[PDB]
């Protein structure tokens, strides 16, 4: 039942992990 | 299990942390699992396609696994454009910001992480893309 297009969570997503900050490599 | 390339267009990326939903929708990532994204957008939730369902992952959590796009790559510039808040939420943490229903402010970076950067009242934060629009120029 195409209506439009994809519509995005109502709850923005989680903050990056540590692990990815602490380590950008 | 691997052809050679040509008719291989997708966006392949890779996960480091374990997300399970949050709400009535997303979907379920596990570090090391892989997902064919097959819609993005800006509010920093991407549509991706695994092997068995697809749905909404956090662009932030993910990695990117090969895309030669390697997401999109803004321009942090103190510059920004103005920005008025278009939802209701109260700081958290030391790096989000703290903005009400109309709080005006200005974005100092732009990323698809979703958790902008936004200077409100000479004070830069987070706080999420979506939960405040465009509003600057003419």
């Amino acid at each position: 039942g195409p209506l439009g297009s994809k519509q995005p969570p109502s709850n923005p997503p989680p903050r990056p992990p540590a692990e990815a900050r602490k380590k950008p490599s | 299990g691997s052809d050679i390339t040509g008719p291989i267009i997708l966006q392949t990326y890779r996960a480091i942390a374990d997300y399970e939903k949050t709400s009535g929708s997303e979907m379920a990532l596990s570090t090391g699992d892989v997902v064919e994204v097959v819609e993005k957008s800006e509010s920093g939730w991407w549509f991706c396609q695994m092997k068995a369902k697809r749905g909404w992952i956090p662009a932030s959590f993910l990695e990117p696994l090969d895309s030669p796009d390697e997401t999109e790559d803004p321009e942090p510039n103190y510059a920004g454009e103005p920005y008025v808040a278009i939802k209701a939420y109260t700081a958290v943490e030391g790096d989000e910001v703290s903005l009400l229903e109309g709080e005006a402010v200005e974005v100092i970076h732009k990323l698809l992480d979703g958790w902008w950067v936004i200077r409100k009242d000479d004070v830069t934060g987070y706080f999420p893309s979506m939960y405040l629009q465009k509003s600057g120029q003419d």
